[PDB]
DNA sequence: ACACACTCTCCAATTCTCTAA
DNA sequence: TTAGAGAATTGGAGAGTGTGTTTTTTTTTTTT
């Protein structure tokens, strides 16, 4: 997946009303063509009907982007893509980056050639009508509580963290009583330095680290980094309007964050 | 009676030929009849003013009129475009029956209204207010050509104003409005300007607002029918400003009424009065053009209200900027160039030195600019004009205006026992373009610190908000701007030997000490100090009196200039 | 314009609170009459008043301060009284030229807001005490002119429409009439209706007065009238409450049957089908391009639009609507009628029926007179008093007259096209007022009194005897037409029907045989008279709003319909493919329980129609056509 | 245009936002940054550009409704809007303000005895020692009257407060301290963590490639206090701004597009490191600090903090962390107080002249003996007129001036000595 | 070249009136 | 009593007319 719209509102029955005498009709419509009554039938006169559009009613829709996975590509090339439509209950169950496997139907649809003009292009347009998709308790309390009452449970827990490191056992044992930090006017929490020479193991020991805990984050304090440490304001791709873009540290509130090259 | 308001709206109320013949009769009583405090007619005297210069425009005051005829005051803000109307129908014959040719030179009179109180601020206007009558205030941004729109033809201009900088909060966004200007008001401001606009408020359809916000909202605009900023003397005006010149001690009273909370301090009020007035310029036989401005500059210790009176001068004076050492830049201080954000072009404006113009450019810490902004300035003050070359551009700009400057000695503090040059540290083509130098140094004396201390004192229990004798500020004001624009001072004759004389002496002097450089300039000063002195008297021709002031003045603040020890000995060399 | 603006200005101004006449003021009304003396046909000059505001302004005022100057007074109600003549007497019509109707409409504008100003309750006080010291003389030709043109004043402020279209207000609160009609009570001005209607001498008054006392209830009707009481408030509080929870679960009910129709998916969803062996119009079978789900219940008319009427091909419709007054309103209305039929009726009916009989040269309106009996008999019998209290009333005289003006309005409207709608509408009222007589008579007969048993016997005797009262229902159902009456008066009709022949039914068993205008009677023969299949065109017309009609209406056209067409035999004549499409829209409807004997009926005549068709095929045909009396009876013999 | 707070986000989601509409009564209740709670309707808007009437024509990968007369030819779209009927936050008003509660609890204040002491321990309970420290700094919170001279130029009415002392000690503590007490405050330091830093700033807006302003600490902080950390190690453009922004209360910009007149009206608390990092108790504080001798002479109080490991004291402190670790007045008790004795506007007494000028004149003497400014006497009003205001004085007794007195003259000796 | 808005015309549907089945 | 033919008024089916429609050079502030 690469980008998702937002949510967009389509009509299932439209609402009339007479201007004159203020009779009501509805009208059930086809393949997006409304049937708009030319005469009001309680009190005759013609072109008198209006269109209620916010007692009509509606329904859900979105428009999902998507590209075939890296893996699959012939030697060289760029990637391929499609666009999907998904209504109702399916209409919010992706985000951007991940993978899925997707079932539909192949749709294709004629387009205009200009707003204003009723003439159509001879080549077709096409989209995947979405179906379906698919993405690729006490008995652990007990479990638990015995293993804490275990003699050397401090030890054996730092013991568990990295284990493609053999010797550093009080490193290890400091990186877990940072996780598991004090409680709460002054800062409870705990806060960790790690120096020496480059190419030794403490990026990877960083990335182990950030992928045992739920609000974690992880950054570089090099400029080519993906995501900043500082808070900005930019235009919106989609509708340039402002959006205010938090940095990592206010992401990682109440969460531990791992900076690199700091 | 014009007031019993019965089933109709007061602007179908004043369309009834009943109520239209009262509003008539009532206004032209009111401008027949209407007298002073003393007694004095008041329109007989504006009206034949307006005649006798072919002027065409007439204004009231919106608080006399409510204090004689309340009830046209009471309906003029409700229904404005009606109201306007009557009272321009008939001030056309009042001003006839004065001056029955008068028709010769126009056809019709406006008339403008003033002082009306309901003040409003720019972000706090509603649908309330609409067609009603309104004042606000803003500063210009954008401003169309004068062009001429279909009645006949009369003139047309629209500009853009938006919230004073400064009265916003701090961080957060100005709002801004459109105005409009017709016959006699266009070219009534241009860019940069500061405004009080009193107007009628008004509003009609637009497809773009529609279409852009899904709702049938409307958009407004403001009709100007009075523009100010934020000479019209009277003939007791002009009686009182002449008859305080007959007094022979006129210059104690001027001198002493300048920043009058400073105690102490003679030589600086002085020093700043005459650049307050200042020289004539002139150009003879054509090719020669010289300035008329007096330029000051202060130094010495902190502590010694060097601050304060640059802000009085800001205050007395019109046409006043301040700005503060590392807080300007050189394009900034002269003129910038830049790409249209319309007209997509490039385009050049005007900075500090332009927007003042004929006026006074005050900056403080002038010993803390980077030295490759101080030396934006070189031009201006001699030459008086701003030459650019830029991007396809090239032109020239008027800068004739007045520079006063204040700054710190070397170190924080002056020492007596070195001359200016060595204390200051400013080059000679600097120093050299300021016709006074003054120096302030702090003083231990028991009996003088005893006297300061109390008047301050004093003056702290005087301002709480609850020599001879000087001047009222409104009357020192008035003073000013009579004799600015009404007298010019002759130089018909002088001693050309004595001064000759003085100067060569003087000079070889200056060369010993090398306090600081004498140059021609000098001379020409002289001549700039004692017009000024002359225009003082409000007198036409330089006299003796005023050549022997000005000699005093250079004299004086040149021995300031030399170290300690060696003052004694100048000071007997150049006696006078 | 500014002429008359400019010149009305002089009768005079106000200070705060106080108003000073101008000393000429009398002279100045004297010249508003000038000018109205000389308007023109577009009533020009009373628009111009009007602009003004001079009765608003000045008058007002004048009358409430000033009128202890009785001349000026006078001057001033009758200049006003001028002024507030109703549009329709001034135009003699509502104009068809635009330019006069536009007049017409600003008249009535300014009437409309001369009607609002009237109701401060000073000016009604004023009027009262002035009239109450002119009734004290037991008078000049003056004298008599200013209680005259009193009861006009106050006759034409009442006189002019209320605009409900203006005002839009619920039920309870109180209109323009309804303010102004609370000012009358809040003045005292009803006692002095009360005195004038039941003093003797004042008989001259009195058909005036009917004309205000009629003019002021016409919003209540005199049963729901009858039905108040002090605990009126938790009543409404808690029925609305009950009326809301059924209207929501009616539009929740509807809603889900709509939702179930539709199918679940998205409406570019698509498909198409073939209904194999089902024909076209065309060669070939049908090609099918909407949901799956439709098919349940498909009609190929589904898709058409209806057919455009002519202008002209429209029927007519009612331009009024059912309302009920604020209760204070509502109580004291009560009071007025109980107290004006507890002592004026009789007296005030012989009054109005002298001046009818004698005065004819006058061309006094008879509809008022009809229209207080139909309401205060209604009245006394929902209240259930003895009927002593209409004795004037009870006697053949009424049945004979309100026959020959009935049968003169029918007459009229067949004859005088060019009013034929206002002769219907005159015709209506009549009818109304003599189902009211019948239901009286009905009513009598289950008292406990034999002498009044008896009087009702002669009178119903009488009525059946005579030709007329059972000729005259078959002469309006002949001639009952969708332009001509609304389906009200329809109802009206056959629900006197019902009535009559109930009435009939019961005066038939008192002897072997009934003779009447001469030959011997029957019943079933009279019956028969019905039988006209134009009679059942229009009874199949008043079902189609059998849920919209009441439960007495439904009972009394189902029970004549069977009636009809069982003890007849001349059930054939309901074999009709309108009928049987509203049967079928009937037994589709889930609220079908509410009408147990409409649809019983209903598979009753449809079981014989099926009987019919196993036997014969030719009922299919006959089902497209409307049947005289002899295919009727032929169909069953084959 | 609102967006979802940062408590709803879901990781690794970008924000959604929603356009709403205000109407009537409720127009510019809220500003951009504010965080509300609104109440309306979700409703639907059509693209209006598309429709035609009498009135007005049509202007002109999805597509939108087709088949109505007033849409010809073309098709139509709609988009959510949210529409709110109401928007709430997530002298006079004193007398509103107070109950009899409050009232009562303001007069027995104002009948208190030893009320500065009493406030000085309310307000600062944790701190240990130093109470020359909390009289000067309590005393800030009550200013000084401003006062405008006839001729327009107007005399400052903020007092300015210096601490120096050692990285181990108590001087951040008063900072972060008042900082937490105190409405419409700033904390900041001398290394700014932004591009405007303690004043104004020019920045290149790239919506037009034009040039406008971006506020400093100093110009947020107007009309309140600020707290400055590290105040030795500054910026130089800030540190020629600050000469402008301490006295004249304001801030001058002259560059290319922008020229204006801000105000920056604020009380000043800042705090600084000796050289070497331990004060040097055999030498001045002139010598010490890195501050110069003009921006020095601004402030109208100085004070010095410096350790030494006396055993007791430290087992002392050591034992009242742990203790406070382990568990007169409130502080909204102070707060209505002080709100209500800022209300008050002293006059200075006829006789206090002489008190006055007589202690000033001592004071120059002595230096003149063995350097004093006119700004010390301004300095000795301010100082008095807010102890005079913080017992709710009517007027300058000498009870004050005497205490004002020798606050100043034992800061002074101990900046000199 | 291909869509709205407006103006205008002629053909024949609906009702009145007189007549025969 | 029920139904068809000749004359008058009116609706609307249809035609005609007018109009609209990423990629380069230069400046300014502040970051280095
Ligand atoms: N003679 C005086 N009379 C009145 N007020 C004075 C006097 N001398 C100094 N002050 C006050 O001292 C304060 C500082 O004034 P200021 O003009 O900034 O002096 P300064 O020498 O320019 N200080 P600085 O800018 O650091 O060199 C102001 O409040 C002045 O009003
Ligand atoms: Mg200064
Ligand atoms: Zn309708």
């Amino acid at each position: 997946v690469i980008r998702t719209s937002q949510l967009i509102p389509e009509m299932q029955e439209a609402f009339f009303q007479c201007q004159v005498c203020a009779h009501t009709t509805r009208v059930e419509m086809d393949r997006g063509r409304i049937a708009e009554p030319s005469v009001c039938g309680r009190c005759h006169t013609t072109h008198s009907m209006a269109l209620i559009h916010n007692r009509s009613l509606f329904s859900d829709k979105q428009m999902i982007k998507l590209q075939e996975s890296p893996e699959d590509m012939p030697a060289g090339q760029t990637p391929h893509t499609v666009i999907l439509f998904a209504h109702n209950d399916l209409v919010d169950k992706v985000q951007p980056g991940d993978r899925v496997n997707v079932t539909g139907i192949y749709r294709a649809v004629p387009i205009r050639v200009n707003p204003r003009v009723s003439n159509v292009k001879s080549v077709y347009k096409t989209h995947i009508d979405v179906i379906h998709y698919r993405k690729t308790s006490e008995k652990r309390v007990e479990l638990l509580k015995e293993l804490s009452r275990k003699p050397d449970i401090y030890e054996r827990l730092a013991s568990a963290l990295a284990p493609s490191i053999y010797e550093h056992e009080d490193i290890k044992k400091g990186i877990l009583l940072q996780l598991f930090g004090g409680t709460r006017k002054f800062r409870a929490e705990i806060n960790i330095l790690l120096c020496g020479d480059p190419g030794t193991s403490k990026s990877q020991l960083l990335q182990y680290v950030y992928n045992l805990v739920p609000r974690g984050q992880y950054t570089s304090g090099k400029g080519s980094s993906a995501v900043g440490l500082t808070a900005y304001v930019m235009k919106d791709p989609e509708t340039r309007q402002l959006v205010l873009q938090t940095g990592a540290l206010v992401l990682s509130d109440n969460g531990i964050c791992c900076i690199d090259e700091f | 009676n014009l007031e019993d308001l019965k089933g109709h709206s007061v602007r179908e109320w004043v369309s009834m030929a009943g109520p239209r013949l009262e509003i008539h009769h009532r206004f032209k009583n009111f401008l027949r009849t209407h007298v002073d405090s003393h007694g004095h007619n008041v329109f007989k005297e504006r009206i034949s003013d307006m005649c006798k210069e072919n002027r065409e425009s007439l204004v009231v005051n919106y608080e006399d009129l409510a204090a004689r005829e309340h009830v046209l005051a009471y309906f003029l803000p409700e229904a404005p475009a009606e109201l306007l109307q009557i009272f321009d129908e008939a001030a056309l014959e009042v001003v006839l029956a004065m001056y029955p040719k008068y028709d010769r030179i126009t056809n019709h009179i406006h008339v403008r209204i003033s002082h009306l109180p309901l003040v409003e601020e720019l972000r706090s206007l509603r649908q309330l207010h609409l067609n009603q009558l309104i004042r606000t205030s803003g500063v210009v941004t954008s401003c169309t050509g004068v062009l001429p729109q279909l009645s006949i033809y009369q003139n047309y201009q629209r500009i853009r104003i938006q919230e004073s900088p400064g009265k916003v909060a701090a961080g957060r966004l100005p709002r801004s409005k459109d105005a409009i200007l017709l016959a006699d008001l266009v070219d009534s401001c241009k860019p940069g300007d500061e405004i009080e606009l009193t107007g009628i408020y008004h509003n009609n359809y637009d497809g773009s607002l529609n279409t852009a916000n899904g709702f049938p909202v409307f958009a407004t605009v403001i009709l100007a029918n009075h523009v100010a900023k934020k000479g019209e003397l009277t003939d007791e005006d002009v009686k009182m400003i002449t008859s305080l010149s007959k007094d022979q001690q006129i210059g104690e009273k001027i001198f002493a009424s300048i920043a009058p909370s400073i105690y102490g301090h003679e030589d600086i009020k002085r020093g700043l009065a005459l650049a307050l007035f200042g020289g004539e310029p002139k150009n003879p036989g054509g090719k020669h053009k010289v300035r008329g401005d007096i330029n000051v500059l202060l130094c010495g210790d902190p502590g010694t209200a060097k601050s304060q009176f640059l802000k009085y001068i800001e205050k007395v004076s019109s046409r006043a900027i301040f700005t503060t050492g590392q807080g300007a830049s050189a394009v900034g201080l002269t003129a910038y160039v830049q790409r249209h954000p319309v007209s997509r072009e490039w385009t050049l404006e005007a900075g500090a030195l332009v927007l003042a113009d004929r006026g006074v450019c005050l900056i403080d810490e002038f010993d803390k600019m980077n030295d490759q902004d101080r030396t934006s300035i070189h031009e201006a003050m001699e030459q008086q004009s701003i030459s650019i070359s830029k991007a396809g551009i090239v032109t020239s700009l008027q800068a004739r205006c007045t520079v006063i400057a204040a700054a710190n000695p070397i170190g924080g503090r002056y020492d007596p026992s070195l001359t200016f040059s060595e204390n200051v540290d400013l080059t000679e083509p600097i120093i050299s373009r300021f016709d006074i130098l003054c120096v302030v140094r702090d003083t231990v004396d028991p009996v003088q610190d005893e006297m300061l201390a109390r008047f301050v004192v004093g003056s702290h229990v005087r301002h709480h908000p609850s020599g001879v004798e000087p001047l009222p500020q409104e009357v020192l004001k008035k003073y000013i701007i009579y004799a600015k624009e009404r007298v010019h001072p002759k130089l018909n004759q002088m001693d050309q030997d004595k001064v000759a004389k003085m100067y060569s002496d003087l000079r070889k002097e200056s060369m010993a000490t090398g306090s600081i450089p004498i140059t021609v300039r000098h001379i020409e000063s002289m001549i700039r100090m004692a017009e000024a002195h002359a225009r003082i008297h409000l007198r036409d021709y330089v006299i003796e009196d005023d050549v022997n002031m000005a000699i005093r003045v250079m004299l004086e603040s040149f021995i300031d200039t030399q170290k300690f020890s060696v003052m004694r000995s100048m000071r007997k060399t150049f006696a006078r | 314009n500014c002429e008359l603006l400019a010149t009305c200005s002089a009768l005079g101004y106000l200070e705060g609170d106080t108003y000073h006449k101008e000393p000429d003021c009398l002279e100045s009304v004297k010249d508003l009459i000038r000018y109205l003396r000389h308007e023109d046909e577009t009533r020009d000059v009373r628009q111009q008043l009007g602009a003004a505001q001079i009765l608003q302004s000045d008058l007002l005022p004048i009358l409430t301060q000033h009128h202890q100057d009785k001349p000026l007074f006078d001057a001033v109600i009758r200049l006003m009284v001028n002024l507030t003549q109703p549009a329709l007497l001034c135009f003699g019509n509502l104009p068809k030229e635009p330019s006069f109707r536009h007049h017409f409409l600003q008249v009535l504008t300014y009437l409309q807001a001369y009607k609002e100003a009237f109701a401060s309750e000073k000016a009604f006080g004023v009027l009262s005490e002035t009239l109450y010291e002119l009734l004290q003389l037991g008078r000049q030709e003056e004298d008599n002119l200013l209680i005259e043109r009193i009861l006009l004043l106050v006759r034409n402020i009442l006189h002019v429409p209320a605009d409900l279209d203006q005002e839009k207000k619920i039920d309870d609160d109180a209109s323009a009439h309804d303010q102004l009609l609370w000012a009358i009570h809040l003045s005292g001005l009803d006692d002095l209706l009360l005195f004038l209607a039941s003093s003797s001498a004042e008989e001259q008054w009195s058909l005036h007065v009917l004309e205000i006392v009629s003019l002021m209830f016409r919003d209540q009707n005199p049963e729901q009238l009858a039905g108040v009481g002090q605990g009126r408030l938790a009543q409404e509080r808690s029925a609305d409450f009950a009326e809301l929870e059924v209207l929501r679960q009616r539009e929740m009910a509807e809603k889900k049957t709509r939702a179930l129709q539709r199918g679940n998916r998205h409406s570019r969803f698509g498909g198409s089908y073939i209904v194999q062996g089902l024909k076209s119009i065309g060669e070939r079978d049908l090609i099918f391009h909407k949901g799956l789900h439709n098919l349940r219940n498909y009609s190929s008319d589904l898709g058409k639009q209806p057919k455009k009427v002519p202008k002209r091909r429209q029927a007519a419709r009612e331009l009024s609507i059912q309302r009920r007054s604020a209760l204070n309103v509502r109580l004291f209305l009560r009071d007025f009628c109980s107290e004006f039929l507890e002592n004026c009726y009789n007296r005030l009916m012989g009054s109005v029926k002298d001046h009818l009989l004698r005065e004819k040269a006058q061309q006094h309106d008879e509809t008022y007179y009809m229209w207080a009996l139909a309401f205060f008999m209604a009245f006394n019998r929902a209240a259930s008093f003895r009927p002593g209290l209409v004795s004037e009333t009870l006697s053949v005289r009424t049945f004979h007259f309100i026959e020959q003006n009935l049968t003169n309005y029918y007459e009229m409207m067949l004859t005088d096209r060019k009013e034929a709608a206002s002769w219907a509408r005159r015709m209506h009222l009549a009818l109304k007022a003599y189902q009211e007589l019948l239901a009286t008579v009905n009513e009598m007969d289950i008292s406990p009194d034999e002498a009044v048993r008896e009087s009702s016997r002669i009178i119903k005797n009488n009525i059946f005897y005579v030709m007329e009262y059972r000729e005259l229902f078959l002469a309006l159902f002949r001639k009952f037409d969708e332009r001509c009456q609304p389906r009200s008066f329809l109802r009206d009709l056959v629900e006197t029907t019902h009535l009559f022949l109930k009435m009939l039914e019961r005066f038939c068993r008192s002897r072997g045989n009934l003779v009447v205008q001469e030959k011997e009677f029957n019943f079933l023969d009279y019956l028969k008279r019905f039988a006209c299949s134009t009679v059942v065109r229009a009874y199949v017309l008043l079902l189609r709003s059998y849920q919209q009609n009441s439960a007495h209406t439904n009972h009394c056209i189902v029970k004549m319909l069977h009636r009809l067409a069982h003890d007849l035999k001349m059930e054939a004549l309901l074999f009709q493919l309108s009928v049987f499409c509203l049967f079928n829209r009937l037994l589709s409807d889930p609220a079908a329980g509410a009408y147990k004997e409409l649809v019983t009926f209903a598979k009753y005549i449809l079981g014989k129609f099926f009987a019919l068709a196993a036997v014969n095929q030719k009922a299919f045909v006959e089902l497209l056509f409307w049947k005289n009396t002899a295919v009727v009876r032929e169909m069953t013999e084959g | 245009r609102i967006q979802e707070t940062q408590a709803e986000l879901p990781r690794g989601s970008i924000p959604r936002s929603l356009e709403v509409i205000l109407r009537a009564e409720a127009v510019e209740s809220a500003q951009a940054g504010d965080k509300c709670d609104f109440t309306g309707t979700l409703i639907v808007v059509p693209d209006v550009s598309k429709l035609s009437t009498p009135g007005a024509r049509a202007e002109t990968e999805t597509e939108g409704i087709r088949g109505l007369r007033a849409l010809g030819v073309r098709d139509l779209s709609y988009r959510l809007v949210f529409l709110a009927c109401c928007v709430a936050p997530t002298a006079e008003s004193i007398k509103n303000q107070m109950t009899v509660k409050e009232w009562e609890k303001v007069f027995e204040m104002s009948q208190d005895k030893n009320l500065y002491h009493n406030l000085c321990t309310s307000l600062f309970p944790t701190i240990h020692g130093n109470d020359e420290v909390k009289r000067g700094v309590l005393l800030m919170l009550f200013g000084g009257v401003p006062k405008t001279t006839g001729e327009g130029t107007s005399l400052r009415g903020d007092i300015n407060v210096c601490i120096v002392g050692d990285p181990s000690t108590a001087k951040s503590q008063f900072l972060k301290h008042v900082e937490e007490f105190s409405p419409r405050a700033v904390y900041t330091s001398g290394k700014a963590s932004s591009a405007a830093g303690l004043t104004a700033a020019v920045v290149r807006d790239e919506e037009s490639h034009e040039f406008v302003i971006e506020a400093g600490a100093l110009m947020l902080a107007d009309n309140g206090v600020c707290c400055i950390d590290e105040f030795d190690k500054m910026d130089v453009r800030d540190q020629v701004a600050i000469h402008e922004a301490m006295e004249q209360q304001t801030i001058s910009i002259t560059k290319a597009g922008v020229k204006a007149t801000l105000n920056a009206r604020t009380s000043i608390l800042a705090a600084a490191n000796p050289i070497s990092g331990h004060y040097d108790r055999s030498k001045s504080l002139k010598q010490n600090i890195n501050l110069s001798a003009p921006i020095m002479s601004r402030f109208d109080l100085f004070f010095i903090l410096v350790d030494e490991c006396n055993e007791v004291t430290d087992y002392a402190i050591a034992r009242r962390i742990v203790d406070l670790h382990s568990r007169v007045y409130s502080l909204d008790d102070i707060r209505r107080y002080l709100l209500f004795a800022r209300q008050f506007k002293p006059k200075i007494s006829k006789e206090s002249e002489d008190f006055i000028v007589e202690q000033y004149k001592h004071l120059r003497q002595r230096d003149g003996s063995g350097r004093i400014t006119v700004r010390q006497l301004e300095s000795m009003i301010r100082l008095s007129e807010a102890m005079a205001r913080m017992h709710c004085c009517d007027e300058v007794q000498p009870k004050h001036v005497k205490e004002a007195f020798r606050l100043l003259n034992k800061s002074i000796i101990r900046v000199e000595t």
